RNA sequence: AGACCCACUCCCCGGCGCCGGGGGGCCCAAGUCCUUCUGAUCGAGGCCCAGCCCGUGGACGGUGUGAGGCCGGUAGCGGCCCCCGGCGCGCCGGGCCCGGGUCUUCCCGGAGUCGGGUUGCUUGGGAAUGCAGCCCAAAGCGGGUGGUAAACUCCAUCUAAGGCUAAAUACCGGCACGAGACCGAUAGUCAACAAGUACCGUAAGGGAAAGUUGAAAAGAACUUUGAAGAGAGAGUUCAAGAGGGCGUGAAACCGUUAAGAGGUAAACGGGUGGGGUCCGCGCAGUCCGCCCGGAGGAUUCAACCCGGCGGCGCGGUCCGGCCGUGCCGGCGGGGCGGAUCUCCCGCUCCCGUCGGCGGGGGACCGCCCCCCGGCCGGCGACCGGCCGCCGCCGGGCGCAUUUC
RNA sequence: CGGCUACCCACCCGACCCGUCUUGAAACACGGACCAAGGAGUCUAACACGUGCGCGAGUCGGGGGCUACGAAAGCCGCCGUGGCGCAAUGAAGGUGAAGGCCGGCGCCGGCCGAGGUGGGAUCCCGAGGCCUUCCAGUCCGCCGAGGGCGCACC
RNA sequence: GACGAGUAGGAGGGCCGCUGCGGUGAGCCUUGAAGCCUAGGGCGCGGGCCCGGGUGGAGCCGCCGCAGGUGCAGAUCUUGG
C-alpha cells in the first residue's frame, strides 16, 4: 500500500530521493537496452555473456510432441506405485517380481541415479539409460520395451 | 485512475480454510467473543448449540 | 462440522484431500510449563538484587 | 431489506423522482391517515387529500382539537390549505399557512362515486391479505 | 490440547435438554489472527467495483 | 488457555482503550481497570472482582468458579458485603489468602474495596 | 437405374376454434401511546407478569432534526383488472403417397483457374507465408499440402478456383435499468443552473464564469428626513448577528475605538525589566493511616447453632462418568482407499463347448466410525455425588472493659 | 500573591532574504507584491533481492463447472489439462548423473555398501571435586583435565 | 557504561496530519456537531493535540486493521481576490 512506501517520508526534502547535481531526468542512457555494444558494452559484457550474436542451426517448425519425453530417476521409481505393492513383493516367497508401466505414471525414459533397492521389478518403459538399465539387472529384473 | 488497476486479490484455499478454522475455534472461548464486545454474560455456554 | 473440516485423525469426508493444521505448540499453557518441578530444577539461581 | 432488483435505493434517484413527480403521483403521494375511527369503520390506513376532507393538525405550531375543512390541495409544494389554519401578514390580509398532508388527520371522508369504490378495494384487499396470513 | 468436551443441546425454552454431542475438533484448531487478518484484508477486495 | 488469549487480547479487545499516551481497560473483572496480563478478567481461569453493590452501600464480591469455564452464565458468584470498612477489608483478605484463590492480586482488590468504600459515604 | 428381399404410412403447414410467460394499471401490517426539551419534533424516559404493536415488511425517500410503526414504498410462491405470447387439444382445406438391406450396370465435377517467372506490399514464415500487377499459362490413376531450393522414388492427407447456416464472441453510439472502499461546485463530463448557452473568429472551429434566504415569504404594514439611492423607528421570524446573488463567513486588504512605542528601514534569536489581558471562584492554607485521652450514639465483637455458596490432593489408594493428537486384546457391526489377489453377467472371433475384453461379486491390506473388556495420562482448553479442611453470606444465641 | 509560556514596549549581545544551480551566493545571478484554493515518483506488466504466511517434491484453480450485502463465499479431483520445480549437457544426430572386496571359468555367484581431510556452534563419556563435628558411604544434581560423533557452512 | 555534527543519499519510530472502508467505544450530539475567531489554560523537543470564551444549526470523533487522487513557499506555477 502507498501508506506504507518511500514516497510518504521524502515529502519536504526537495530532491525527493534523487539527487541534487545529476537531477533524475527522463531517459539519460536511452531506452530499454539501448547503447549495448556502445556505451554499456562493460555491463552486457560482465552479467550476458553470449548475448550478441547467433549460434547452432535453424529448425524452422518446432513442435514440442516430437521431442516430448519426460524422465524419471530410479529412487522415485518406487514411489510410482503403491506401498502395499513393495512390501507385498519384499514379503512374498515366490518369487514373482511387480511390473511397474511408468509410461502408464506418464514418464517416457528411465535413468538410473539413486540407489535401487535389493528387489526384483520389471520396468516396463519406452526407453532406458545403460546405467539404468544395468542397475535394474545387477539388482535382478527386467526391463520391457513399449511403443 | 484506470478501470484496469488490480482490484481483486486470490489467496491460496489451504489458508482460506486455516483462517475460517481458526475463526471457529476461536468462537468457543469466552475471553475472545466478550473481547469482540457481544453481550454474552449470562448465555448458558458459548459452544451455543439449538435443537 | 467433522465431516466438513476432519478431525485430527480423520480427515474431512467432504473435502477432496484436507485436514486441520497442526498445532506449532500443543501444551499452550506458558505459566504452567514454567511453574514445573522439571524445568524450575536445572535452573540458576535469580539474582534481583538492583546494583 | 429490498430484494426486488428492479426498484431503487439510491438516494438521489429516490430524491429525483419524489421531486419530479408527475401530479397524478403527487396525489398518491400526499396521503393523510385516517381518525381511529374511520379506520375502525372503512378498515382503511390512510387516504390520499381530498379539496373538501375535513381535518385536524396533529404536529406543528397550530395543531390542536380543532376541525378545519381543507380549501385547496396546492400539490406542487406539497401544501394543503385548512378552513381557519392561517396567519396575518403586515399589511394585515390573512394568509394560509401551508400544512403537509403527513401531519393531518382525517375526520370526515368527503365520499364520492370513485371515493366508495376505492375505499372498497383497499378495504377487499387488506380483508384477503389478513385472510392469507391466518 | 487433546480433550474434546460434550456440549449439550438447549431446547427453544432456554433450558438444557437431553442430547449431548461432543466438541468437533475444529474448535481446538490455533488461533491465528496474523492469518485470518491476511485472510480477510485481501479477501475483502474481491467484492470491490471499479472506480 | 491464558496466554494464548492474551497474545490476541493484548491490542484487540473492545475493551481496550488508548488515548493520552494511557491505556487502560473497560472489562467487568479488571482490579485498577489496566490492561495488563496480570489483571485481565477474562483470561484467566481463576478471576476476583470487586465492584458496588446495587444499593448506594455495600461491596459485591464477583468470583469465577471451576468447572463452568464454558458456562459464562454460571460462571460467576456475587456475593454483597454489606458491613463496616474493617470487617470488609478483612473478609475480603481472609477470602484470596486462605482460599490462595489469585493471590496476586488480593492487595489490587483491598484498595478497590476502600476506594469503593470511601466513595459510597456522602461527601462533604 | 434395374432385379430380389424386408418395410412404414402420420409428415407438414395454414384458416377457424376450446385449455391450464411477459407488458402495464389499482391495492394490501404495525404508536403520531403517556410525560418531557424545542420554533417544529423524527430528540430523551416509560409502555407489566402479551419485557408498547408489526415483522416473509428494521432498504430508501419525504414529512418544520437524526422515524421500522405519519405518508409512498419496502417483504411476500400477496390480491384484483386489461393486452399479448411460446405450449396441449379439436375440426377444416389442400400438399406427398414417400422407406431400409443385398446383387447387377452406368456416372462422377467448378480454367485466364491453379501453377511457373518477375515486380511491389504484408507476414514470424526464413531459395520468396499471404495478397496484387504484367508475361507464360495447363493435367486428369490429376491437382494441392507434407515450414531449405532441385531431381528420382515409395507414402500420408484433402479435393481449390460456386453458395447458405443460429450457438458460444465484441459494444466508450441508442432505449430502460441497478450498483460503487470514486468525485463533492477551482473536484467530478466542457456543462449539477435558460451549456456546447453566452461570447470571439469570414470560415474551418474555439468556448466559459455561474448552487445554497427562510420550516413556512411570514419578502419588512405603518411613522419620520430626503427627489431618490438610502437611513432612523416599528414589525415578521427562535434568528435579520438570515433582508431578494440573502447557510457558514478565514486570509491578504481598509476604517474606527482602546493600549504602547517611534531620528540608525522593517523584522528576528538569547536574556531580563515594565505595562495590560484574563486564569488560579486563591488571600489564614493539604491531609491520610496507627496509637493515647475526653465527650457521646448503636441492637454490636469474639466464640457457638442452622441453611446456602465457593476453594482446597481432602481421600498417599472414596465412588461414578468423559476424553487422548495413548496403547492392547475382537468366535464384534460398518464406511473410505488400494498399481494385493481371485464366482456371476454383458461384448467379439470358432463348432451348449475350448481358448479373449468390460462390468459386478468375494477374499486381503491400510485408515477411520461405533460396541465390549484391560492398562497409562488428563479433567489447569475437558467433572459429577459423599467425606475432610478452610473461607464467605444470611438468619439466631450472643449484651456491652468486646465491636462499629 | 503566583502565571516561564501567549499581547505590547525598553535595554545588552548576536543577527545580510528565502529557494535553486554552483568549487565558491546576502550577492551588481535567476524565480518571488500579498492572500485563499489546486499542484507534482501514481497505476499496469516483467525481473531480481530481502521479509511475512500456507503447503511442501510437490505447489497453484488464475480458465470453466456445481450451489440486499452476494459481481461475494463454498465446492470440483476421473475438471491439475497447464505453468513452475523435480536433470543437465550438445549446434544437432543424441546422451543423460559412486564403487570396492571374495571364489570359479573379460564373464558369472556372494559380501560391504553411497566419499576423504582441516576448521567447525552445539551434543556424549568422565582423572576428580562442590564442606557443618569426623570417618566409610549411596542417590539426585553441578563444574571440570582430557577424549569422541561431529549441524550448517568455508 | 560509551556516544550524540551533517549536504546529496539510505534506514527506522511516529499515541504526527487528511479522506473513505471493515470492526469496535450500550461513543458524542438541537440542554448544540463540523467550520471559524480568540490578549484564555495547557501538553508534547517536534509533526501537532486537548480543554475555556463568541458565531453555527446537523452532523462528528477515539482505538484495531485496510485503501489512497493523503501534507506546499516558491516552479517568469493554474484560478480567484
Ligand atoms: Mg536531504
Ligand atoms: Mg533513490
Ligand atoms: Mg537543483
Ligand atoms: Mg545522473
Ligand atoms: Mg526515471
Ligand atoms: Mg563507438
Ligand atoms: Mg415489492
Ligand atoms: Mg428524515
Ligand atoms: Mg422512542
Ligand atoms: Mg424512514
Ligand atoms: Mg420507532
Ligand atoms: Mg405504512
Ligand atoms: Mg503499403
Ligand atoms: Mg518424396
Ligand atoms: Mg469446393
Ligand atoms: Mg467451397
Ligand atoms: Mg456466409
Ligand atoms: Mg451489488
Ligand atoms: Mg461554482
Ligand atoms: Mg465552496
Ligand atoms: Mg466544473
Ligand atoms: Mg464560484
Ligand atoms: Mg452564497
Ligand atoms: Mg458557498
Ligand atoms: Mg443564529
Ligand atoms: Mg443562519
Ligand atoms: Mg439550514
Ligand atoms: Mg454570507
Ligand atoms: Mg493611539
Ligand atoms: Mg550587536
Ligand atoms: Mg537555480
Ligand atoms: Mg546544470
Ligand atoms: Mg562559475
Ligand atoms: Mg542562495
Ligand atoms: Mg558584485
Ligand atoms: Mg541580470
Ligand atoms: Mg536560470
Ligand atoms: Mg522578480
Ligand atoms: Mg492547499
Ligand atoms: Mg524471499
Ligand atoms: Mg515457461
Ligand atoms: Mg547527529
Ligand atoms: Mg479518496
Ligand atoms: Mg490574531
Ligand atoms: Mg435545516
Ligand atoms: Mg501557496
Amino acid at each position: 500500500p502507498s501508506r506504507l512506501r518511500k514516497t510518504r517520508k521524502l515529502r519536504g526534502h526537495v530532491s525527493h530521493g534523487h539527487g541534487r547535481i545529476g537531477k533524475h531526468r527522463k531517459h539519460p542512457g536511452g531506452r530499454g537496452n539501448a547503447g549495448g555494444m556502445h556505451h554499456h558494452r562493460i555491463n552486457f559484457d560482465k552479467y550476458h555473456p553470449g548475448y550478441f550474436g547467433k549460434v547452432g542451426m535453424r529448425h524452422y517448425h518446432l513442435k514440442r510432441n516430437q521431442s516430448f519425453c519426460p524422465t524419471v530417476n530410479l529412487d522415485k521409481l518406487w514411489t510410482l506405485v503403491s506401498e502395499q505393492t513393495r512390501v507385498n513383493a519384499a514379503k512374498n516367497k515366490t518369487g514373482a517380481a511387480p511390473i511397474i508401466d511408468v509410461v502408464r505414471s506418464g514418464y517416457y525414459k528411465v535413468l538410473g541415479k539413486g540407489k535401487l533397492p535389493k528387489q526384483p521389478v520389471i520396468v516396463k518403459a519406452k526407453f532406458f539409460s545403460r546405467r539404468a538399465e544395468e542397475k535394474i539387472k545387477g539388482v535382478g529384473g527386467a526391463c520391457v520395451l513399449v511403443a | 485512475t484506470k478501470t484496469w488497476r488490480r482490484w481483486h486479490r486470490r489467496v491460496n484455499t489451504t489458508q482460506k480454510r486455516y483462517a475460517i478454522c481458526s475463526a471457529l475455534a476461536a468462537s468457543a472461548l469466552p475471553a475472545l467473543v466478550m473481547s469482540k464486545g457481544h453481550r454474552i454474560e449470562e448465555v448458558p455456554e458459548l459452544p451455543l448449540v439449538v435443537e | 462440522l467433522d465431516d466438513l473440516y476432519g478431525t485430527w485423525r480423520k480427515a474431512a469426508s467432504l473435502k477432496s484431500n484436507y485436514n486441520l493444521p497442526m498445532h506449532k505448540m500443543l501444551n499452550t499453557d506458558l505459566s504452567r510449563i514454567l511453574k514445573s518441578p522439571e524445568i524450575q530444577r536445572a535452573l540458576r539461581a535469580p539474582r534481583k538484587k538492583i546494583h | 431489506m429490498k430484494f426486488n432488483p428492479f426498484v431503487t435505493s439510491d438516494r438521489s434517484k429516490n430524491r429525483k423522482r419524489h421531486f419530479n413527480a408527475p401530479s397524478h403521483i403527487r396525489r398518491k403521494i400526499m396521503s393523510s391517515p385516517l381518525s381511529k375511527e374511520l379506520r375502525q369503520k372503512y378498515n382503511v390506513r390512510s387516504m390520499p387529500i381530498r379539496k373538501d376532507d375535513e381535518v385536524q393538525v396533529v404536529r406543528g405550531h397550530y395543531k390542536g382539537q380543532q376541525i378545519g375543512k381543507v380549501v385547496q390541495v396546492y400539490r406542487k409544494k406539497y401544501v394543503i390549505y385548512i378552513e381557519r389554519v392561517q396567519r396575518e401578514k403586515a399589511n394585515g390580509t390573512t394568509v394560509h399557512v401551508g400544512i403537509h398532508p403527513s401531519k393531518v388527520v382525517i375526520t370526515r371522508l368527503k365520499l364520492d362515486k370513485d371515493r366508495k369504490k376505492i375505499l372498497e378495494r383497499k378495504a377487499k384487499s387488506r380483508q384477503v391479505g389478513k385472510e392469507k396470513g391466518k | 490440547a487433546c480433550a474434546r468436551p460434550l456440549i449439550s443441546v438447549y431446547s427453544e425454552k432456554g433450558e438444557s435438554s437431553g442430547k449431548n454431542v461432543t466438541l468437533p475438533a475444529v474448535f481446538k484448531a490455533p488461533i491465528r489472527p496474523d492469518i485470518v487478518n491476511f485472510v480477510h484484508t485481501n479477501l475483502r477486495k474481491n467484492n470491490r467495483q471499479p472506480y | 488457555s491464558a496466554h494464548l488469549q492474551w497474545m490476541v487480547v493484548r491490542n484487540c479487545s473492545s475493551f481496550l482503550i488508548k488515548r493520552n499516551k494511557q491505556t487502560y481497560s473497560t472489562e467487568p473483572n479488571n482490579l485498577k481497570a489496566r490492561n495488563s496480563f496480570r489483571y485481565n478478567g477474562l483470561i484467566h481461569r481463576k478471576t476476583v472482582g470487586v465492584e458496588p453493590a446495587a444499593d448506594g452501600k455495600g461491596v459485591v464480591v464477583v468470583m469465577k468458579r471451576r468447572s463452568g469455564q464454558r458456562k459464562p452464565a454460571t460462571s460467576y458468584v456475587r456475593t454483597t458485603i454489606n458491613k463496616n470498612a474493617r470487617a470488609t477489608l478483612s473478609s475480603i483478605r481472609h477470602m484470596i489468602r486462605k482460599n490462595k484463590y489469585h493471590p496476586d492480586l488480593r492487595m489490587a482488590a483491598i484498595r478497590r474495596a476502600s476506594a469503593i468504600l470511601r466513595s459510597q459515604k456522602p461527601v462533604m
